[PDB]
């Protein structure tokens, strides 16, 4: 059901998914998961938290793919939890990616979890993925100095804010007069 | 590092007084409050950034109260990114959908490493010359700010870069998405909107 590294076999990552998600162990793969053919899964172990570079050039090649959707997580634990504000400045604005904390590896599991059940269902199903009138005249109604009333007598004379933007006073004097046709061209000008 | 500008929400002075007197006493930048009725800090043109504890992130019964949120600010910006910050299991589901949508997350301990986290954003921002940089100030602001889906510093930089409210009503969709500083979509959206006929 989705792509894993050899390095996953057996253990409790790979215990806890077996049941919700089938899992296919695959030799020598940059990530340590793959979501799908443009999006993937870098996990990083407390372990490898001691300004070593396990995990570094790893994340670097995944950047420099074209199409690849790298996202990294980590195990941010008591003696990680020093190192975790270097990884995220490299990882997200230095590399531009995700970084997602996780305590036991045993939380990476749900994470992963609902992570591919995101991925896997239809677009537009998460929320996050048409001309108002009402609006214009709330718009005009800001320019000085018109208020309910004369909004709508002049977008009648003048269709639009572009033909109402270059209209001469002569004009605007017909529709509303004097100072007020004076302080609506004073407003466009200059 | 300093000198950069960043927008705050007035909202933020009772909520947040120790990041921005971070952002402004340690790193040195140009803070500026500001009346931001939907979001926290404007980090440059284009970008936002909305701070939330973990706590309120853990309690899902402003799950959705968020996610609508997101989908206001979504309207207005390119660029959206959230930092969760720990405070003085089933949610996992928000982070998913937030990485779905494309909007950028960061984790905090406390409020000086917030502050430290919108510096390193705003360096970011600066060096992909989406800078913010620009006076803040003239009153034909309201008039750009009752157009739907507009940040405060679109609105901004539409009285600044723009000679005339009248050319800026006139000028090509090309111009206005750069002399506005907005997207090649959003150019045409606002477009529409001074050139609709009733």
């Amino acid at each position: 059901h989705i792509v894993a590294n050899e390095k996953w076999r057996g253990s409790q990552l790979a215990q806890e998914m077996q049941g919700k998600i089938k899992l296919i162990f695959e030799d020598g793969l940059t990530p340590d998961f793959y979501l799908s053919n443009r999006c993937c899964i870098l996990y990083v172990t407390e372990a490898d938290l001691v300004a070593g570079n396990g995990y570094r050039k790893r994340l670097v090649r995944v950047r420099n793919s074209n199409n690849l959707k790298g996202i990294v997580v980590v195990e941010k634990t008591r003696m990680s939890e020093q190192y975790f504000p270097a990884l995220q400045k490299f990882t997200v604005l230095d590399l531009g990616m995700v970084l997602l904390p996780v305590a036991s590896q045993m939380e990476a599991s749900c994470l992963v979890i609902q992570l591919v059940q995101e991925q896997t269902k239809e677009p537009s199903k998460n929320p996050l993925l048409l001309l108002s009138e009402p609006s214009l005249l709330r718009t005009v109604q800001q320019i000085p100095g018109v208020g309910k009333v004369k909004a709508p007598l002049l977008l009648q004379k003048f269709p639009s804010i572009q033909q109402l933007s270059n209209a001469s006073i002569g004009e605007l004097e017909q529709v509303v007069g004097q100072a007020v046709a004076q302080q609506i061209h004073a407003f466009f000008t200059q | 590092g300093k000198g950069t500008c960043i927008l705050v929400g007035g909202h933020e002075i009772t909520s947040g007084l120790e990041v921005i007197s971070s952002l402004r006493a340690i790193h040195g930048l140009q803070v500026e409050v500001c009346p931001l009725n939907g979001c926290d800090y404007i980090v440059s043109n284009r970008m936002v950034v909305e701070r939330r504890s973990q706590s309120e992130m853990l309690n899902s019964v402003n799950k959705n109260k968020f996610i609508e949120q997101i989908q206001h600010l979504q309207s207005m910006f390119e660029r959206i990114c959230v930092i969760v910050e720990k405070d003085r299991k089933s949610y996992d589901s928000l982070l998913t959908t937030l990485i779905g949508a494309g909007i950028r997350i960061l984790f905090s301990s406390c409020q000086e490493e917030t502050a430290d986290l919108l510096k390193e954003l705003s360096l970011v921002e600066q060096r992909k010359n989406v800078g913010i940089h620009v006076p803040t100030v003239s009153e034909a602001l309201q008039f750009y700010l009752s157009i739907p889906n507009i940040s405060y510093i679109t609105a901004l930089n539409m009285c600044h870069q723009f000679s005339s409210v009248k050319r800026m009503a006139n000028s090509s969709l090309q111009e206005i998405s750069m002399y506005a500083q907005v997207t090649h979509q959003k150019a045409e959206e606002i477009y529409r909107y001074i050139h609709y006929v009733f």
